[PDB]
């Protein structure tokens, strides 16, 4: 009953390959706020900034 | 056969640590825009020193 054929041999699956995705998003940017007057010249307001 | 299942869950760990240091907030990209950013400022502020 040993059979004459010797048997086939099979393939090995193929791994899968992880791969990942990186993406960006765009928050939008800020306006300005209103122009408020003040009392003070400019060298006073400047080093204040 | 551990051994093997042992390695194929090492990749999933290694794979799991790179998408890690692609999907956090200080990637090399934040770092990339920094530099550009803070170079053109840089040059601009010089040229008024």
């Amino acid at each position: 009953g040993q059979p004459l054929h010797l048997p086939i041999y099979a393939t090995p699956a193929d791994p899968k390959a992880l791969l990942s995705a990186a993406v960006a998003t765009s928050q939008g940017g800020g306006k300005l706020p209103e122009s408020f007057i003040s009392l003070w010249r400019f060298p006073h307001m400047l080093e204040n900034a | 056969v551990l051994q093997k299942t042992g390695l194929k869950t090492q990749q999933e760990q290694t794979q799991a640590q790179l998408a890690f240091l692609q999907r956090k907030f200080s990637n090399q990209a934040l770092y990339n825009w920094l530099r550009g950013r803070l170079a053109a400022i840089y040059f601009q502020f010089y040229d008024l020193v």
